[PDB]
RNA sequence: UCCCAUUAGCUUGUUGGUGAGGUAACGGCUCACAAGGCGACGAUGGGUAGGGGAACUGAGAGGUUUAUCCCCCACACUG
RNA sequence: UCGCGUGAAGGAAGACAGUCUAAGGAUUGUAAACUUCUUUUAUACGGGAAUAGGCGAUACGAGUAUUGCAUUGAAUGUACCGUAAGAAACAGCAUCGGCUAACUCCUGCCAGCAGCGAUACGGAGGAUGCGAGCGUUAUCCGGAUUUAUUGGGUUUAAAGGGUGCGUAGGUUGUUCGGUAAGUCAGCGGUGGAGCGCUCAACGUUCAGCCUGCCGUUGAAACUGCCGGGCUUGAGUUCAGUGGCGGCAGGCGGAAUUCGUGGUGUAGCGGUGAAAUGCAUAGAUAUCACGAGGAACUCCGAUGCGAAGGCAGCUUGCCAUACUGCGACUGACACUGAAGCACGAAGGCGUGGGUAUCAAACAGGAUUAGAUACCCUGGUAGUCCACGCAGUAAACGAUGAUUACUAGGAGUUUGCUCAAGCUUCACAGCGAAAGCGUUAAGUAAUCCACCUGGGGAG
RNA sequence: CACUAGGGUAACCGGUGACUGGGGCUAAGUCGUAACAAGGUAGCCGUACCGGAAGGUGCGGCUGGAAC
């Protein structure tokens, strides 16, 4: 995964988490944030914070600091791929250029975040939100693009 | 299982039950009060109106009376209809109002087609 | 042994997830055609063929990036317990254009391409990227 | 071209041959030697359905159901 | 199901409702003042659906004129006055979801779920959907991959048969030729753009699939079949090395039980403490002789067997494993529904035997009770032979076969190498614990099994 | 020859019956404490015998057990 080190961030889900002690139970706050700029670049992250708003701070920060390079051409993606992480298995598949994004959550997220125009994306694992963005994050890693098979095999007029 | 057990064996799917079977893949059914009493919830503590009706399908069952006031007594001809009351075990039909012996409810004026009262 | 184009496959990947450089296959046929169309198609770097008193073996020297090997991906199609046969109109696209399918055809064995050019079908060996 | 093996053997004109009769017509269709035929690729027995194109509905795989319409079959209180 | 109407443009913050003595919502909403009539009403004109005697002449076809003919029916449509005049409901507003003040109740009630019994119940005011409809119930599909060929799984969530042998069936190392069953290809037969509804639903026409079935010609890479080959898989032979592997016959010492006799006398035994029990008509202990039954200390943690299991010593008869040969045959292979065989302990039947231990049973203790745990007795059983029975946490909770993929620490045998035996541990796998060359990794073949929990094996 | 009608034995599909036994749910009134910690006698599987009741004991097996 080529890291690449101005972005939007989106909140994809918070979790009121919970501890149990002995004088009775202390609460925090988590948040998973994706930043991107709609270009092929997008990250994730997690803030952990007692306040809502600083736990988006957190989860912002982190995001903006673990980045990656996503490889897109136009508004879709250059093959089909399947990936899973956890209990959480995602597949992508490129559609006609007239059609968005057919998914909606995490996955709907996360693939605005990164700027795919045209997918056609279904969930077959679990509704996570941490491993459902991780494995989205992981098929979009996964995709290689013409030029990229091409350099990886040798010529580049190997589709005829 | 392999591509041989399979063309051996096969692929077995099951039916999905009916959640009111006592309606035999009716709407509505008509049935006679057969009796007329009161039960309590299963956290609640109520006391709710409940209605033992022979239905003419050759079945009896329990059905609840809803809304406030309920002019129905034993032996009484009345429209049961499917709808399961959740703190409740048992019964699993409601009482049509308005209809045949049951009447709408009295001094209703929001929600009136769901307990049979006419515009005022 | 039950598949050997599928013991073929299986060793290719076993040899690329180990990251070696070289793989020996005990030799066959089929096998030698499948090796010519991957070195001709520019996913391995070289082979060898050496026909000893047994059936013969075949060396085959992998390609890897100044670390990632060339293929992706070996998907066996046609097993003994399920064969699979189709048409030149009905014949797979892989990877979206981007991979090949080795095929046996009337006119020997090729990739998908090729056997859209000539209209024919038959086989689907297996599926590479 | 539906389920049941908590349905394993079934059949005695049943399988074939000769001849005759009968029929619009071939034929155990019927009437006067050899013995067979059919079954775990499900005979036989039991339960439930009229069957298709349509129609509805799924990306596809398909599936559901014959409400109107069209094609075939069966029937006209019961034999 | 489709289409239309219930009016169109201006008119400041009336009276009456709410929520706060004024302000805000209803609200440009009403009231008047200006036009229009789709539509309703009264009148008139009123289509379309209705098309079907001579003059060639082949003497008759056939082509040309005329005649009446509408159930729908004042029905489309067209036109004329005088008028907004005749025409809006239903559901839900705490989250999922679009839509919030006040009064009730504090049971009555409501609910698809989180549930509230109120930003959830009932009303009043406003809000939000839809709209001649709006909701409730019933039935069927998709999301559901909740039967998974496409497209799921079985260590611990449901799920590997107790283990083998094997029938039908499924699968088939390498190579040289034939054939054409599967497979592939060709040729035949068959089964969106307009137009009209004033628009639309809807009618109607052509471009467009026939990709299902059948016939007829060709191709030979792969599967199948036929005819030969090869040795790597498989098996046979030979040599070496084994072994708590099976069956059967003999031989043993320790401990312990009983009977009969020496010595000897105030207790022994048991418990947390005791007691029930044995013992001066002679115990425990101790020395002998006689008669028996059961189990095999040390080695001893490792090895063998399909599994269950197998341990004193020795012999006989069997089986089997591992390693190699320059010996042989030539794919003879894998798995396996039915069936068959074996299968711990406990249990059953007949005949033996019967020392220890010991269900049931009896007595003594502890407890509120003790139908138990503790103690003392004690019969089946535990042992042998033959025959039934067919179960287990029969477990590695992990089926068999084949091929491939990293390192460390030990151990046994055959000699640094190959078999086997167990724990840390790359890639990878997994929900995690974890597995990791003896996989739960990567792949192929066949079998067994699972589809929410009880009811219920 | 067979449509019926008649007797009789045999099936299958069904009702009812003096009396006699499981299961589910709601109450929880009573009696004990079996399991969850070494749950106060480690637990569980099979089998046999015996108890108001959960259970107890004998024989073999397992760790899905402590503790040494
Ligand atoms: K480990
Ligand atoms: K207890
Ligand atoms: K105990
Ligand atoms: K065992
Ligand atoms: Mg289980
Ligand atoms: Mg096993």
């Amino acid at each position: 995964v080529y890291n690449r080190v101005e972005l939007k961030d989106r909140l994809v889900a918070i979790n009121r988490v919970t501890k149990v002690t002995k004088g009775g139970r202390t609460f925090t706050f988590a948040a998973i944030v994706v930043v991107g700029n709609e270009d092929g670049v997008i990250g994730w992250g997690l803030g952990k914070a007692g306040e809502v708003p600083a736990a988006i701070a957190k989860g912002v920060e982190a995001a903006k600091k673990n980045l990656i390079r996503v490889p897109v051409h136009n508004g879709t993606i250059p093959h089909e791929q399947a990936a899973s992480y956890g209990g959480a298995s995602v597949f992508l598949k490129p559609a006609t250029t007239g059609t968005g994004v057919k998914a909606g959550g995490a996955m709907r997220a996360v693939l605005d975040s990164v700027g795919v125009t045209d997918v056609l994306a279904k969930s077959k694992g679990s509704s996570n939100p941490h491993n459902l963005v991780k494995a989205t994050i992981q098929a979009l890693a996964e995709m290689r693009s013409p030029l990229m098979v091409a350099q990886n095999r040798g010529i580049s007029v190997e589709k005829v | 299982p392999t591509i041989q057990q399979l063309v051996r064996k096969g692929r077995e799917s099951f039916a999905d039950k009916s959640k009111s079977p006592a309606l035999n893949s009716c709407p509505q059914r008509r049935g006679v009060c057969v009796r007329v009493y009161t039960t309590t919830p299963k956290p609640n503590s109520a006391m709710r109106k409940v209605a033992r009706v022979r239905l003419t399908n050759s079945k009896e069952v329990n059905a609840y009376i809803p809304g406030e006031g309920h002019n129905l007594q034993e032996h009484s001809i009345v429209l049961v209809r499917g709808g399961r009351v959740k703190d409740l075990p048992g019964v699993r039909y409601h009482i049509v109002r308005g209809t045949l012996d049951t009447a709408g409810v009295n001094g209703r004026t929001q929600r009136r087609s769901k307990y049979g009262a006419k515009r005022p | 042994m039950t598949d050997p184009i599928a013991d073929y496959l299986t060793r290719l990947r076993n040899a690329i997830m180990a990251g070696h450089r070289v793989v020996s296959v005990p030799a066959s046929n089929i096998k030698k055609e499948i090796t010519k169309i991957l070195f001709d198609k520019g996913y391995i770097l070289n082979y060898k063929f050496e026909e000893n008193d047994s059936q013969g073996i075949i060396k085959v020297a992998l390609k890897y990036d100044l670390k990632v090997n060339a293929i992706k991906k070996l998907k066996r199609v046609s097993r003994p317990g399920l064969r699979k046969y189709v048409g030149y109109r009905d014949m797979p696209r892989v990877l979206n254009g981007l991979g090949i399918a080795i095929v046996s055809t009337p006119r020997g064995v090729m990739t998908d391409k090729e056997a859209r050019e000539l209209k024919v079908g038959g086989e689907v060996l297996c599926y590479v990227y």
